[PDB]
């Protein structure tokens, strides 16, 4: 399924290219521009865990989930991956745990030491 | 909680 193809047949997008973060872009967005550090950033998102659990998605809450890009409010693999992005992109995003919720997890869905899938949409964007 | 920190 998705998650097994992000891990197999993703791109390290990653500064360190540790291969913690991988990616696949599945719908191509607009244009070239990508957002700028400190911006507000609008996605529509689904995780899952590596047991196949959904553990979030904002689409069941009818609104978009809204953070400031590169600040640290979202996991690192966030903010890593929606510096990728396009406006109208959806990318797969294969993220280990350094990346995300590292040895404590998040109560109540996400277990320590969790890999973590997304499927994320790149709304918009503002400075 | 998710999708924060």
């Amino acid at each position: 399924g998705a998650p097994a193809t992000v891990t197999e047949q993703g791109e390290d997008i990653t500064s360190k290219k540790d291969r913690g973060v991988l990616k696949i872009v599945k719908r191509v967005g607009n244009g070239e521009e990508t957002p700028m550090i400190g911006d507000k950033v609008y996605v529509h998102y689904k995780g899952k865990l590596s047991n196949g659990k959904k553990f979030d998605s904002s689409h069941d809450r009818n609104e978009p989930f809204v953070f400031s890009l590169g600040k640290g409010q979202v996991i690192k693999a966030w903010d890593i991956g929606v510096a990728t992005m396009k406006k109208g992109e959806i990318c797969h995003l294969l993220c280990k745990p350094e990346y995300a919720y590292g040895s404590a997890g998040s109560l109540p869905k996400i277990p320590s030491n969790a890999t973590l899938f997304f499927e994320i949409e790149l709304l918009d964007f503002k400075g | 909680s998710f999708p924060f920190t």
